Parts: structure tokens; C-alpha cells; sequence
């Protein structure tokens, strides 16, 4: 570890690559924080249960990984990072994120896949990260997603597989740049029309919503495929009965 | 009669553009995005209208899902995404792929096998029979 410091300074590698290295704390990494000039970090498949605020200081980071660690939280730091475009959270044990997380103003890709948030983890102004185009809330415990999922107008994909939804946002209409779309295994029964206003029928287009207790109807239409589904929530008879199951 | 230009309906007398099934004058054959005639110059086609090759290729071409600009040289297809020879890598671990490697599908993420193994079992059940 060593030498994959001493080496990225004599050579000014951008990249460092610690992945699965046993590391169970940054700040053993000897002289890890003094590369102020790297642009990527990966630390994947270590035994992290937390980050220094030292991370603060690695400011030109556009690619951050911890993918697949044990971290509990994280420092309010993490969010200074003014390059930060990627970051990989994913399988770790985040139950909340840290005041002003939402503050990245370059944040392009954010995974969360396989934590414990919920829409109570996430800070007043997590949706102030309007640069983001995908976001990957994949195995946590969503039983909410905020309406100001709206605000996210760059998104292109979203997943919300296996969280606990029991409805979607019609906010979620909103998302005119909207590629992806993961809903598979929550507790959706019915999707709102405005999801309508959607168009995920494309080749290049992903609508994936097995593993949920649709309506009758709903599910018959996945049966027959995308488009069918499609047209039919935009129906005139789609409108009216989702009137009447709401009230 | 003598052709009539398709952006002015006048007939033209002089030299005449033949694109897109229809007749223009020199100056009246422009790209959709800037208004500039392309006077010789190859044109590309896209949905009824003519662009010029610096506009074509940033309103039409691919797009790197890892550093986000349209992609130069060789494009890598996967899962419906599309990213530069030297960016396409594992999204778990970041090293470096191509689609000689044999990596796995993840919410229509490549994830590399050596990455793969490591996901918990409980997971990989599941996705299994997804
Ligand atoms: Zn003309
Ligand atoms: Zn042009
Ligand atoms: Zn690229
Ligand atoms: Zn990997």
C-alpha cells in the first residue's frame, strides 16, 4: 500500500487502484491523503466502517468507490468534493446520509444499491443534485420516494428495485430525459397516469416491474408487452379507474 | 419547367442542389442547427433535415455512459448503453473491460465475474431467478 502512494506521486498517476486490499481504515493508508492530484479512488471490497473527513483533501476526486465495505456513515466532507461526477456507495450499511450531502455540484452518477435508506435518510437538500443522470437506489428500504424526485431533471436512469414502494410519484412523469426505469419487486399495485407522459417503449429504453401485486389489468397488459402497457395507462378507462380506486 | 428550391419555392435558374429528394439554391441548402449553407461540403441526414458533421455527430452520436461526450474512434455496445474503448470498465471495481470479458449484468450494469463472486448469496439467489 506503500507503493501504490509512492508511485502515483513520482509518476503522477491520476488513478489508484486499492481494491480488496484487507484495508480497514483510510487513514492507515500511509500518505493516501497528500495525493492531492488524483482523479480516481477505488478502495471496493475492503473492510471500511468509515471515512475520514480527510477525504476533503483528495479535491480534485471526479471517481470515488467503496463499493462492497461495512461504512456506518459518512463525513459532512464528502460533499466538497467540487470534481466528485462518480460515486459508488453500493453494499455497504448507510441508514442516513450527512447534512448537505445534496451540495455536489458535479455529481453525475450516484449508487446506493444495497444499503438500509429510506426516504428518511436523505437529507433536506438531497435533490438540490440536479447534475445527476443516473441514480441507483437498488435493495433498500424506500417505502416513499419523494416527489422532488422531479427535480432531477438530467435523470436518464432510476432504479428503485426491491425497496418497499407502495406507490410511485406522479412526479416521476416529470423526467422527460428518463431512460430507466427499475421497479421490480416493491408493492406497487397501480402506477400513476402522469408515468404516461413517459415514453420507456424504446429498444434503448428499460421498464422493468415484474415481482409486484398489480391490479388485474395492469399485469394482463406487462402480459402483452411494454407498449401495450403503455397505452393503456395513458387510456381514458386507465384515468377512471385509478379515480375510483383512490378514493 | 426548371427545378424549384424547396426552402424558398422559387425556380432555379443557375446551378442546383440535388438532396433529399428535392431541388435548393446554393444558399438556401443549409445544416438545421446553424444556419450555414454547406456549399459542396458533405451533408448529413437525420430525420427530413440536413446538419453539418460538427452538429451531426453532437445532436446524433453516441454518447459515453462513463464520461458522458460523444464518443471519438471505436464505440463499445452493451446493455443498451454505449461507452469509449478506454472508459468501458467495471462499474464495482473500475478496471478496465472489453467485450472479451466475461462480466455480468447488474440493473444494466456491467459488473466484472471477479466482482460478481463477491456479492452475497442471498443476492445473487435472487437475481438468479429474476
Ligand atoms: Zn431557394
Ligand atoms: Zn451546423
Ligand atoms: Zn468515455
Ligand atoms: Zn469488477
Amino acid at each position: 500500500l506503500k507503493k501504490l502512494v509512492e508511485e502515483s506521486r513520482e509518476k503522477n498517476q491520476p488513478e489508484v487502484d486499492m481494491s480488496d486490499r484487507g484495508i480497514s481504515n483510510m487513514l492507515d493508508v500511509n500518505g493516501l491523503f497528500t495525493l492531492s492530484h488524483i482523479t480516481q479512488l477505488v478502495l471496493s471490497h475492503n473492510k471500511l466502517t468509515m471515512v475520514p473527513p480527510n477525504i476533503a483533501e483528495l479535491k480534485n476526486l471526479e471517481v470515488l468507490n467503496f463499493f462492497n465495505n461495512q461504512i456506518e456513515e459518512l463525513p459532512t466532507q464528502i460533499s466538497s468534493l467540487q470534481k466528485l461526477k462518480h460515486l459508488n456507495l453500493g453494499m455497504n450499511r448507510l441508514n442516513t446520509l450527512p447534512r448537505g450531502f445534496g451540495s455536489l455540484p458535479a455529481l453525475e452518477v450516484l449508487d446506493l444499491t444495497y444499503n438500509n435508506l429510506s426516504e428518511n435518510s436523505l437529507p433536506g437538500n438531497f435533490f438540490y443534485l440536479t447534475t445527476l443522470r443516473a441514480l441507483y437506489l437498488s435493495d433498500n428500504d424506500f417505502e416513499i420516494l419523494p416527489p422532488d424526485i422531479g427535480k432531477l431533471t438530467k435523470l436518464q436512469i432510476l432504479s428503485l428495485r426491491d425497496n418497499d414502494l407502495i406507490s410511485l410519484p406522479k412526479e416521476i412523469g416529470e423526467l422527460t430525459q428518463l431512460k430507466e426505469l427499475h421497479i421490480q419487486g416493491n408493492r406497487l399495485t397501480v402506477l400513476p397516469p402522469e408515468l404516461g407522459n413517459l415514453d420507456l417503449t424504446g429498444q434503448k429504453q428499460v421498464f422493468k416491474a415484474e415481482n409486484n401485486p398489480w391490479v388485474t389489468p395492469i399485469a394482463d397488459q406487462f402480459q402483452l408487452g411494454v407498449s401495450h402497457v403503455f397505452e393503456y395507462i395513458r387510456s381514458e378507462t386507465y384515468k377512471y379507474l385509478y379515480g375510483r380506486h383512490m378514493q | 419547367g426548371v427545378p424549384i428550391c424547396g426552402a424558398c419555392r422559387r425556380p432555379i435558374e443557375g446551378r442546383v442542389v440535388n438532396a433529399m429528394g428535392k431541388q435548393w439554391h446554393v444558399e438556401h441548402f443549409v445544416c438545421a442547427k446553424c444556419e450555414k449553407p454547406f456549399l459542396g461540403h458533405r451533408h448529413y441526414e437525420r430525420k427530413g433535415l440536413a446538419y453539418c458533421e460538427t452538429h451531426y455527430n453532437q445532436l446524433f452520436g453516441d454518447v459515453c455512459f462513463h464520461c458522458n461526450r460523444v464518443i471519438e474512434g471505436d464505440v463499445v455496445s452493451a446493455l443498451n448503453k454505449a461507452w469509449c474503448v478506454n472508459c468501458f470498465a467495471c462499474s464495482t471495481c473500475n478496471t478496465k473491460l472489453t467485450l472479451k470479458n466475461k462480466f455480468v449484468e447488474f440493473d444494466m450494469k456491467p459488473v466484472c465475474k471477479k466482482c460478481y463472486e463477491k456479492f452475497p448469496l442471498e443476492l445473487k439467489k435472487r437475481l438468479k431467478k429474476l
